[PDB]
């Protein structure tokens, strides 16, 4: 709501935003998968988790406002030289890498990259029934050949 | 926002808690922005996204 | 950014999100190292003879008013379309269900040329190296000839990789390179085979190369994101405005306006196709291990064919 | 206004007259059948001798020469599984076939004034108009 | 055998006739398999 209001070009989008937004996260993910709501707007690290376990949703590619959670702290806390730092070797040493793999691309069902080549062959129902009908209707018509037989 | 209809602007929820000295910290999916940037130091950022 | 600068300089807020990546060879294109054998296994494969083995019934209804060896010798040539030398059952009255299975016989095939013909000109090559903590990015031992990793040895990038396998850049100390587009041409000529840089220059370089072959492992995965930024003198005043006016270039998405300079480019795995001459068709010993195993049961079988000596 | 380049040759598949993949359309695959006529031979001489690879042959090209069925089971059940492997190869020669010939070519050209080939310039790229003109 | 069929059909005398059939099914299985791939081919790219 900050970055729509900011821009002044979005504005008019801007009015079509005020009638419908939601109180909370799962909220709106919910009202997605009742069809009440076509389209959501959020971050990149809720919504790419949630389309790969709720596994009826998608995302649709590009990035608008790239920026990065912080660690939000007073001013002029004397620990804004200590906790700037550590951070900074988590990212070195490979811990943050072992946190995501912990917790967020931890699970999967499929990327939904529309690869129609794939089976689902399951069902044989319709085409197996031809000789499972044949193998029943084959032995009346032998009594009835056989029958024509005996007469003629 | 500008609240009690008058010539303040206080801030709502969770930054308000920072501000009032509620908290001292804040640990969650805190984005970055000019507006929050104006008096709340922030950190290397996490993560990178949009 | 790292943490051996920030302890003499004053950083700025990140600027462009980067990290250590790593540039893969160019290969040639690859189709499943399979035939498309995946689940027609689960269901079909399987109902195939129990309902094969069914007309043995009607086999000897039909001499009653043959059927030990001929029956699904016969069965079997037809539904794999064959011509085999095979004497038809007697009667006419027999005449029908193999009609029957013919009719079964038509519709499988040109189903299942179907579903492979619709599978491999829909699947994606993978990525045959993914990650640092690989077994060929470790100790390259059992490998003719091994990886030759490429790294410029200077920089930020060796100072975070002696600090965590050091042994890596132990073996990588042979292979130095001596600029950006140098590592290009000895990753051409069969020099180099992956080689190690930063994620923002290598994800440029990848979309302005005249032809668009394999560029980068997985599609962005970095391992160690960091940013860009701005070095400014130790707390000078100077630090909180401009710390302000780059987030307001964030609030303008001015950005995007400067992105018709920064990297965009042509082929940035735009397509995500691939064409191969199948000379990589040799992966199709499966089906030949499909062949021999039957070639080792012929043999154990004959030795079941000692068993009227006892009998 | 718009721009003008010049068409490429793409090839059609012509020159694979029966050899997509002759180096690895193997003749691995007529050992293969020479050994399995060796292999029916052996299973039919020690539980119809020399006319084996007229089986074999015969299995594989859908050519019906003439000939018997072998006489023991052991046999039998590797010719099942002989002509399954036939079927396979006969499938998958189809389906790279048509492999060739449903995909395109890369080199994807240049769109516009929006493209970074002549955004950006370079040296590998010219770009001309006549002069004194309206462009 | 060039249109897929097995039509009830004497073979030729002798092992000498037996090879020229069965260059005849080499050319056989690359006919078909060419004639399925290009129709294949044509009508999924063909425009309404």
């Amino acid at each position: 709501d900050i970055y729509f209001r900011r821009q002044v070009e979005l504005s008019t989008m801007y009015r079509h935003m005020e009638k419908h937004n939601y109180e909370s996260a799962a909220e709106a993910i919910q009202a997605v998968r009742d069809n009440k709501l076509h389209a959501f707007i959020w971050d990149s690290a809720v919504l790419e988790f949630e389309a790969s376990q709720k596994c009826d949703l998608v995302t649709t590619g590009e990035l608008f406002f790239r920026s990065g959670f912080g660690i939000g702290m007073r001013k002029d806390s004397p620990w804004k030289q200590q906790v700037s730092l550590s951070i900074l070797k988590s990212h070195e040493n490979g811990f943050m890498e072992d946190l995501d793999k912990t917790w967020v691309r931890y699970q999967e069902c499929d990327s939904r990259s529309n690869a129609p080549a794939t089976l689902t062959c399951e069902n044989m129902a319709g085409v197996f029934m031809l000789v499972a009908g044949g193998i029943v209707a084959g032995i009346f018509l032998i009594f009835i050949e056989i029958a024509y037989k005996s007469r003629a | 926002e500008r609240v009690q209809n008058s010539n303040k602007k206080e801030w709502n929820g969770m930054m308000g808690e920072l501000l009032s000295g509620q908290a001292d910290m804040i640990v969650a999916p805190l984005t970055i922005n000019n507006e929050r940037a104006q008096y709340i130091e922030f950190s290397k950022p996490f993560k990178y996204q949009g | 950014i790292n943490e051996e600068r920030s302890e003499v300089v004053d950083f700025s807020v990140p600027f462009i999100e980067t990290g250590i990546s790593v540039m893969v060879s160019r290969s040639n294109g690859t189709v499943s190292p399979s035939a498309f054998l995946e689940p027609f296994s689960a269901c079909v494969w399987v109902m195939m003879f129990v309902m094969l083995l069914i007309v043995s019934a009607v086999a000897v209804f039909v001499f009653e008013y043959v059927t030990i060896g001929k029956a699904i010798w016969l069965l079997w040539g037809l539904v794999f379309n064959n011509s085999v030398p095979v004497q038809n059952p007697k009667g006419t009255t027999s005449k029908i269900m193999v009609s029957v299975w013919a009719f079964f016989a038509v519709i499988f095939l040109a189903s299942y040329t179907a579903n492979l013909a619709a599978f491999m000109i829909q699947e994606e090559y993978v990525d045959q190296v993914s990650g640092l903590s690989d077994k060929k990015f470790q100790r390259p031992n059992d490998f003719s000839p091994p990886f030759r990793f490429g790294t410029v040895p200077n920089g930020s990038t060796e100072r975070n990789i002696r600090n965590n396998y050091a042994e890596m850049h132990a073996y990588m100390g042979k292979f130095n390179q001596r600029g950006v587009d140098d590592a290009l041409l000895s990753l051409k000529t069969g020099k180099l085979d992956a080689f190690i840089y930063d994620a923002a220059v290598l994800n440029y370089m990848a979309g302005r190369d005249e032809g668009c072959k394999l560029v980068t492992i997985g599609s962005g995965k970095v391992f160690a994101s960091t940013g860009y930024g701005i070095a400014i003198q130790k707390d000078s005043g100077w630090k909180r405005q401009v710390d302000l006016a780059i987030l307001q270039l964030f609030g303008d998405g001015e950005m995007e306006e400067l992105e018709a300079l920064w990297l965009t480019g042509i082929c940035h795995n735009e397509k995500n196709e691939v064409m191969s001459s199948q000379l990589d068709i040799d992966n199709m010993a499966g089906v030949f291990y499909m062949l021999g195993a039957a070639m080792a049961l012929s043999l154990i079988t004959f030795i079941s064919e000692h068993l009227f000596y006892w009998q | 206004l718009t721009i003008l380049v010049k068409k490429e040759i793409p090839r059609s598949t012509l020159d694979s007259f029966m050899q997509p993949f002759q180096s690895t359309l193997w003749l691995l695959v007529g050992l293969s059948v020479h050994v399995v006529a060796v292999m029916l031979y052996l299973l039919d001489r020690f539980s119809t001798l020399s006319s084996a690879m007229w089986f074999s042959w015969g299995v594989l090209l859908n050519s019906g020469i003439g000939e018997g069925a072998p006489r023991s089971f052991s046999a039998r059940i590797l010719g099942m599984v002989w002509a399954g492997f036939a079927m396979i190869i006969v499938a998958s020669y189809t389906a790279n076939l048509a492999a060739f010939l449903v995909l395109d070519r890369p080199e994807e050209r240049i769109t516009g004034i929006n493209d970074p080939r002549l955004r950006n310039p370079s040296d590998k790229f010219i770009y001309a108009t006549v002069k004194q003109s309206s462009v």
